[PDB]
């Protein structure tokens, strides 16, 4: 296949939502963050995994792999669920269960 | 990941593989604690699925992984199957993960936090490396 | 959280 | 199970891996990949079965 045995990694730049709308238009909502378009692409099977940025020496969850170009195009940014926007629900949920 | 590179085994300890009842990977996830995994709502995870922690080379006959069962799935209620907005689900594990050298949690940001455009970040996964 | 015992090489 | 591709083509797909085997003997990564291929084929492509071929 094209479906790897060994875990893969890539570093990529975060995009602003304003630049991300230059690629995806109104499909970009408040709870999404884009990254990539830099020669790499998340593709089928990466969904739900992490997008992490260093924050004070510690890797922090910034996005969850959500959706992207139907061809896994390396010139189009991938779309990730924006954790900062969903973290109050994460904490509320953990606290209640 | 298209145009990625193989990570060092165990270097991304929060990375889990969500596998179906017959052992096929279908999505990734991240441990945020020993008892909870965060993934995308669209992955449509069930209690029938399993979380594999500590894995590197899926093609193995074994390495020291852990297969964790899911006790309950918490899908965001604002998740919209049409726009793919609010795409997060939480998995409460039946049994806690045993943290080690190769299995540990990722930190959660604060809602107030800012990650500036231009910042280099990392993504991991067992997705196709070619379309 | 977020500090691997095994350091990533990017 | 009936796979309805009435909404395709779509330029964006979610990235889960839930393979489908097509009548072409090709594995499509998920239903979005399969449906885009269906609509591009002039309705010639049919589902052979769930999972990799």
């Amino acid at each position: 296949a094209n479906t790897p045995d060994r875990l893969q990694q890539a570093s990529l730049p975060l995009l602003s939502n304003t630049n991300c709308k230059k690629y995806w238009g109104t499909k970009i909502k408040d709870a999404m963050i884009c990254a990539g378009a830099s020669g790499v692409s998340s593709c089928m099977g990466d969904s739900g995994g992490p997008l992490v940025c260093k924050k004070n020496g510690a890797w922090t969850l910034v996005g969850i792999v959500s959706w992207g170009s139907s061809t896994c195009s390396t010139s189009t940014p991938g779309v990730y669920a924006r954790v900062t926007a969903l973290v109050n629900w994460v904490q509320q949920t953990l606290a209640a269960n | 990941i298209v145009n990625g590179e193989e990570a060092v085994p165990g270097s991304w300890p929060w990375q889990v593989s969500l596998q179906d009842k017959t052992g096929f990977h279908f999505c990734g996830g991240s441990l945020i604690n020993e008892n909870w995994v965060v993934t995308a709502a669209h992955c449509g995870v069930t209690t029938s699925d399993v979380v594999v922690a500590g894995e590197f080379d899926q093609g193995s006959s074994s390495e020291k992984i852990q297969k964790l069962k899911i006790a309950k799935v918490f899908k965001n209620s604002k998740y919209n199957s049409l726009t793919i907005n609010n795409d997060i689900t939480l998995l409460k594990l039946s049994t806690a993960a045993s943290f080690s050298q190769t299995v540990s949690a990722v930190c959660l940001p604060s809602a107030s936090d800012d990650f500036a455009a231009g910042t280099t970040c990392v993504t991991t996964g067992w997705g196709l490396t070619r379309y | 959280c977020g500090v691997p015992a095994i350091q990533p090489v990017l | 199970v009936s796979v309805d591709c009435s909404e395709y083509p779509k330029p964006a797909c979610t990235l889960e891996y839930r393979p489908l085997c097509g009548s072409d003997n090709k594995t499509y990564g998920n239903k979005c990949n399969f449906c885009n291929a269906v609509v591009e084929s002039n309705g010639t492509l049919t589902l052979s079965h769930f999972g990799k071929c």
